RNA sequence: GUUUGACCUCAAAUCAGGUAGGAGUACCCGCUGAACUUAAGCAUAUCAAUAAGCGGAGGAAAAGAAACCAACCGGGAUUGCCUUAGUAACGGCGAGUGAAGCGGCAAAAGCUCAAAUUUGAAAUCUGGUACCUUCGGUGCCCGAGUUGUAAUUUGGAGAGGG
RNA sequence: GUUCUUUGUAAAGUGCCUUCGAAGAGUCGAGUUGUUUGGGAAUGCAGCUCUAAGUGGGUGGUAAAUUCCAUCUAAAGCUAA
RNA sequence: GAUGGGGAAGCUCCGUUUCAAAGGCCUGAUUUUAUGCAGGCCACCAUCGAAAGGGAAUCCGGUUAAGAUUCCGGAACCUGG
């Protein structure tokens, strides 16, 4: 079918035709609300292979988030310490703007429970994104055991934890040598590796 | 409201915008004279209704129940494809006689390879203006296509 | 609610009951008065266009 | 407290303008028109214009608010509601050019029935048949009139089978009693469990429509005077232990189409204007109305035969042959003969007076009319 | 000593009602006897056949509206269930149990076998 | 036809059926986040990727069945302990910081979607109604769904044809 | 332990020959800057720019080019101990 | 100091009409489509915020161990229906 026809389609951001049509739907978004529902996806293969369905209990919801470093929030740029806090302005916010879109449209949404988001569409003063969501309340979810799971209350809120992939990503969760540090957890291999064991029978 | 200002804008910006020439092959529709014959032709193979094939299921089976030939007594189908992925994968094989087009589906992109496939695979296509027009012979609110497979003698 | 249960107040005079003179050949006595009468609230408006 | 802002209670909360009403039911005006013909509610006038309408002067209708809550939990409104999607649907069914599920929609629905309201508004029904005077009257009116636009027929099919089905009733129980011809029409009196109906016959031919009525309220009564009709024939017909609605040979109807459709059957006489003229098998000419006319010799337990049956198709037991003809064809000398008028003064009189009067060409008495 | 429940759901409504204003009224004559006597203890009595008269009351009517809304979906939220209000929002049994055709044609497929190595 | 309906979008509902706020917060998942102290008085470094503040669930949480570890006769979900090791390694090579494979043990489970024309039948499903054997089942009626709901396949494999 | 019924015209598995074997994009990757790591030529995270292919891509603890080999298939997801 | 919105990872900040679809009045057989609301007018903002700011209205006599223009006698005045 549509599949790899969208899908290569969307690779070629810099073609001319995805090329005006980024511009128009750029705008029609800068138009609407920062927070708004999209009626449907606009990029149906994406979705597709996030795991969503068409079909009721689904929900999508388009969303808007300034670009740029953090900005320490402090009076007049005080530093109140070293002089090393380099570059006030220059924190580079450690989250992913992709987790923010997804923490905002799930305090949006927190009756539905988040489960991934893809990248539709930035300008120069915002990075656009359509977080794909779901409820858990609805009988076609809590049936149909394939998407059952996100019921369980373990699975709440799963973007504020960073369980969501962008957020599984900017907490570098990867096997290999390279993630040693944050393989399974930085907090957890810290607290583990700083335990000083001892025995009953010392060693 | 916000909302018809921001379609009427929407609609000014595509108007005045410069468009590749893959785009704004819409609105190129068929005259209204063949739309309407097309229409005509595909109106004698619409999908059949919920009901009719409750019916067809009760007779197939009692013909089950009692007789033979289970689910061949029935006559061959003959009903106009619609399916976007099956109208889709009917090319390029290549049962599919027709493809009808809507020029208004709502992601541009979703249908703006699918003159170019047509003509590569060098099947007959054609844009018909309004997906529900398209829609109002599947028995659906929109179809964005249609085709004919096969069609009586 | 109590309203419902009174009647519509009243407004010009009506009643189920025939006037003698509409009574298929009526009898000269009612029938002239009849006549009388109606001539009498024809006049009164004639006057009142003349 | 505080300053209770004059123009908040009294008059101006007691009443209210009927456009209010009408953006209170969010109705368009219409169904609330319409049940406010069922319900019985109707417009008031406050004694001080000005409390009622903040001041203003305008003859403003006013419809005792309270009423107009008691009709806010009418069910009907909700069928009206239900009825209301049920023609966007059907449409939808149109347009989209599925003939078949608008046959399967309109299948799948039933009209509002008012015999709630029959029973909510007429509880001791004697009382119900206090009001029937209204009822038979409009229904008569009905029945009579040519079928027309904004009528379909079908409710005129309705009234003559309401009417036909009264008339039988009547003859059966022979509750005549009294009859007064008038060139507006043939009116009727007779007794129901010892309450009196007064009702009127409209002469059966042609007439004109203004078209100056509100056509559609006179609907709407009729449909409400034909629903309580309908509750209390069967009533009185259950009461007699006939079979109801009764059977009709349709043969019959498609001779004369008179009173003898819907023969009345299970499933003494009132003494004397009951089984008057006994025994007795009248004859009429073509000239003379054979409806309105047949009906009181069959109230009063007389055989009836007619001219016009023969133009389809014995006269071996007549014992009398109204006339009306300026010069009669020469009568059988063993057969009497009298003008339609005699049967009229007999009922109004019931004393049997002597034939030897009313024989034509002789006038009759004016009227004697018993009112 | 005091009104039996038991001789209570006997009654009808009607003199339930009777009995409970008839308690109410000894009440008010025990709250006076109260004041115009150093100390009331039968007073304790009166006060405790009213709450249980009105507890009868209040089981009657439950239970009857329990019987007009049996068998039914939507039942009063008064009556529904208060176990948690976490194990409400807990799948149901039904729900849990469900299964796709796809791992239900794979266990049925291949149950867990039963063995043990002896021979 | 100077009329209607359909599609798309957006609003009103004290509409029918639902969900989130909060508290607790020892443990967990993330954000943000300092200095006292130590190296001369230090601006790299140490304190510390800590204290405080903030968001999110549980009885455990996260992670979890590799774009793994290894260069060997190669092992093979995640997690915890001993050892690797106070070693490789980092650090005005100073203070100090500082891991990971292999080996033994505790406990062992698999796998699921997108990417397939069913097209000889959208076979899927939310909701209302009536009944019953009521954590649900059946008939009927609206609706979601053809811009894609079920089965068929998740690479270990796997699909049309004989 | 027994007790009513089937599902058994329905569902699953194993061999050979044949043609097939789609598998994730503002992603990976690289430039610059902030933070952090034993990671040391820049381990991981993060802001801005550039930004692709499928006999392809990642990894092979010293930065590059050339001829090769060893192991997996990221940019989707559930799972008690 | 909310609401509609714009910031902020966030506890929460800005703003009080600012880029909001911010309901309350009249007519009616709206004349022909017959059981489908058709035709007209309007207009800014929630809320809190002074017991000395504005306010709708009571005067005398008598009375308690302690209350009064509030309690009793008399004669008054304002608001709504």
């Amino acid at each position: 079918g549509a599949y790899k026809y969208l899908e290569e389609l969307q690779r070629k951001k810099q073609s001319d035709v995805l090329r005006f049509l980024q511009r128009v739907r750029v705008w029609e978004y800068r138009q609407k609300n920062v927070i708004h529902r999209a009626a449907r996806p606009t990029r149906p293969d994406k979705a597709r292979r996030l795991g969503y369905k068409a079909k009721q209990g689904f929900v999508i919801y388009r969303v808007r988030v300034r670009r740029g470093n953090r900005k320490r929030p402090v009076p007049k740029g005080a530093t109140y310490g070293k002089p090393t806090n380099q570059g006030v302005n220059e924190l580079k916010y450690q989250r992913s703007l992709r987790a923010t879109a997804e923490e905002r449209v799930g305090r949006r949404a927190a009756n539905l429970r988040v489960l991934n988001s893809y990248w539709v569409n930035q300008d120069s003063t915002y990075k656009y994104f359509e977080v794909i969501l779901v409820d858990p309340q609805h009988k076609a979810i809590r049936r149909d055991a394939r998407y059952n799971w996100i019921c369980d209350p373990v699975h709440k809120h799963r973007e504020a934890r960073g369980l969501t992939a962008t957020g599984k990503k900017s907490r570098g969760i990867n096997k290999g040598h390279k993630f040693n540090n944050t393989k399974a957890g930085r907090r957890k291999t810290w607290k583990r590796q700083n335990t000083l064991s001892l025995w009953r029978y010392r060693k | 409201p916000e909302y018809v200002r921001v379609q009427r804008q929407k609609k000014i910006l595509s108007i005045r915008l410069k468009v590749p020439p893959t785009i704004a092959q819409f609105q190129y529709t068929l005259d209204r004279n063949t739309a309407a014959e097309t229409f005509k032709l595909f109106n004698k193979y619409r999908p059949e209704t919920a009901a009719e094939k409750k019916e067809r299921l009760t007779k197939e089976a009692a013909a089950v129940a009692e007789g033979k030939s289970k689910q061949d007594a029935s006559p061959k189908p003959y009903a106009v494809k619609y399916g976007l992925n099956h109208v889709v994968a009917l090319i390029e094989n290549k049962k599919a006689k027709l493809v009808l087009i809507a020029n208004d589906v709502d992601p541009i992109e979703l249908v703006v390879f699918l003159p170019a496939l047509c003509k590569k695979m060098g099947v007959p296509y054609a844009i018909v203006k309004g997906k529900a027009r398209l829609g109002t012979l599947v028995n659906q609110k929109t179809s964005a296509v249609a085709a004919l497979t096969e069609v009586r003698a | 609610p109590s309203t419902l249960d009174i009647e519509p107040i009243a407004v010009k005079e009506f009643t189920e009951i025939p006037h003698a003179g509409k009574s298929y050949n009526p009898n000269n006595k009612a029938w002239s008065e009849l006549i009388n009468k109606e001539y009498k609230e024809e006049k009164a408006r004639e006057d009142e266009r003349i | 407290m505080r300053i209770k802002k004059k123009n908040t209670r009294g008059n101006a909360r007691n009443f209210i303008t009927r456009s209010q009403a009408v953006r209170k039911l969010q109705v368009s005006l219409a169904d609330f028109r319409r049940l406010c013909i069922f319900k019985g509610i109707y417009p008031r006038e406050p004694r001080n214009k000005k409390k009622a309408n903040k001041g203003s002067t305008a003859p403003t209708t006013f419809y005792y608010a309270k009423d107009i809550q008691y009709l806010m939990h009418e069910p009907v409104l909700a069928k009206f509601r239900e009825h209301k999607t049920f023609a966007r649907k059907l449409t939808r069914a149109l347009g989209r050019g599925e003939v078949s599920s608008a046959k399967r929609l309109e299948e799948n629905r039933d009209s509002y029935t008012l015999d709630h309201i029959i029973k909510e508004r007429y509880p001791s029904f004697p009382d119900a048949i206090r009001d029937i005077d209204d009822a038979l009257n409009m229904l008569f009116l009905f029945s009579n009139l040519p079928s027309t636009n904004q009528v379909s027929s079908k409710i005129i099919n309705d009234a003559q089978k309401i009417c036909n089905q009264w008339l039988a009733y009547v003859a059966k129980e022979r509750l005549v009693r009294k009859v007064f011809v008038s060139i507006k029409g043939v009116y009727y009196q007779a007794n129901i469990k010892g309450e009196e109906v007064r009702w009127l016959v409209p002469f059966k031919f042609p007439e004109n429509i203004p078209s100056d009525v509100d056509f559609r309220i006179m609907l709407t009564f009729l449909e409400f005077y034909s629903t309580l009709l309908h509750f209390v024939l069967y009533k009185l017909y259950t009461d007699s232990g006939l079979i109801y609605p009764p059977k009709l040979d349709l043969k019959k109807d498609k001779i004369i189409s008179g009173l003898s459709s819907y023969i009345l059957e299970s499933r003494k006489y009132d003494s004397p204007v009951a089984s008057l003229f006994s025994a007795f098998v009248f004859y009429v000419s073509r000239e003379v109305p054979i409806d309105i006319l047949e009906f009181l010799i069959l109230s009063c337990g007389g055989n009836v035969i007619s001219e016009a049956a023969m133009d389809q198709i014995d006269m071996s037991k007549v014992t009398h042959q109204i006339v009306d003809r300026p010069v009669l064809k020469n009568k059988v000398a063993g057969r009497t003969y009298i003008q339609p008028q005699w049967i009229f003064d007999c009922i109004n009189k019931g004393e049997l007076v002597p034939a030897n009067k009313y024989l034509p060409g002789e006038a009759l008495p004016p009227h004697l009319s018993p009112w | 000593a005091g009104v039996k429940a038991y001789e209570l759901r006997t009654k009808s409504k009607e003199q339930l009602a009777s009995q409970l204003v008839d308690l109410k009224k000894e009440l008010a004559e025990l709250k006076v006897q109260k004041l115009s006597r150093p100390s009331l203890p039968k007073i304790k009595t009166v006060r405790k056949s009213i709450a249980c008269v009105l507890t009868v009351i209040n089981e009657q009517q439950r239970e009857a509206v329990r019987q007009l809304y049996k068998g039914k979906k939507y039942q009063p939220k008064d009556l529904r269930a208060k176990k948690t209000r976490a194990l409400r929002r807990a799948l149901t049994k039904f729900e849990a149990s469900q299964v796709t055709e796809k791992q239900r044609k794979k266990q049925i497929a291949f149950p867990q076998r039963k063995y043990a190595i002896k021979a």
